[PDB]
């Protein structure tokens, strides 16, 4: 009977020790996720502004092609 | 029953670690993905800025 | 309290999977 | 034992709080990407429209020769 109780306790202990080690690993995995997540938001913010510049640049081209077309209309071509 | 609740608690800890790990892997994939696209957008921004200059000089 | 975490994490997972799908789409547009 | 249980409890409390931030970050991410995807769609459209008008202007011009 003493052997059985001791075996159970030692199993509880060791299973609990592994659950602790798991929570420690959880902690590294969420910390790193946060950093990746933050990095992603910064890159997206930078790229947001880059896409704004590109769109503006497509609008620029657009208006100059209206100048080119008005010139062609004026020259009968 | 004390051991019993440790045993089932343990299983759920492991289940929770698996999800967290999956979540971490997505957050890493996302950042790689967005970083990569950072570089495709650099070239597009460059190609566009020069097309702007071209069209402007030609008109 | 353990249970509230498992479900909380699986929600973010679902959200990050949709997000990653949009970015594979954004990868295709570039 | 109680130093192990207490640590396991602080760890999980801490993971949880951080899961809450990750959710908030994932949602903002999703929104910013939806907005940039629409913007990319207007860029593609405008680039193709720009290229048609470029090709057309040139073709009209090539008749001048
Ligand atoms: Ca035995
Ligand atoms: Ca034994
Ligand atoms: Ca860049
Ligand atoms: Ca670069």
């Amino acid at each position: 009977m003493r052997n059985e109780l001791e075996e159970m306790q030692r199993r509880a202990d060791q299973l609990a020790d592994e659950s602790l080690e798991s929570t420690r690993r959880m902690l590294q995995l969420v910390e790193e996720s946060k950093d990746a997540g933050i990095r992603t938001l910064v890159m997206l913010d930078e790229q947001g502004e880059q896409l704004d510049r590109v769109e503006e640049g497509m609008n620029h081209i657009n208006q100059d092609m209206k100048e080119a077309e008005k010139n062609l209309k004026d020259l009968g071509w | 029953s004390a051991l019993s609740e440790i045993e089932t608690r343990h299983s759920e800890i492991i289940k929770l670690e698996n999800s967290i790990r999956e979540l971490h892997d997505m957050f890493m994939d996302m950042a790689m993905l967005v970083e990569s696209q950072g570089e495709m957008i650099d070239r597009i921004e460059y190609n566009v800025e020069h097309a702007v200059d071209y069209v402007e000089r030609a008109v | 309290r353990l249970q509230q975490t498992q479900a909380q994490v699986d929600e973010v997972v679902d959200i990050m999977r949709v997000n990653v799908d949009k970015v594979l789409e954004r990868d295709q547009k570039l | 034992g109680s130093a192990r249980e207490n640590e396991m409890d602080e760890n999980l409390e801490q993971v949880s709080g951080i899961i809450g931030n990750l959710r908030h970050m994932a949602l903002d991410m999703g929104n910013e990407i939806d907005t940039q995807n629409r913007q990319i769609d207007r860029i593609m459209e405008k680039a193709d429209s720009n290229k048609t008008r470029i090709d057309e202007a040139n073709q009209r011009a090539t008749k001048m020769l």
